[PDB]
């Protein structure tokens, strides 16, 4: 998961792109 | 991407609100 990053500096929105289908 | 650093489910409301329809597939499993 890449969601903690989002809890602990600047949540970007590929973050979400890069986990899905 | 919210304005603040805040940790929760409102990430995954924001998966819902890109990738929306098939679910999300994620990382490490089986």
């Amino acid at each position: 998961g890449i969601v903690e990053q989002c809890c602990a500096s600047v949540c970007s929105l590929y973050q979400l792109e890069n986990y899905c289908n | 991407f919210v304005n603040q650093h805040l940790c929760g489910s409102h990430l995954v409301e924001a998966l819902y609100l890109v990738c929306g329809e098939r679910g999300f597939f994620y990382t490490p499993k089986a």
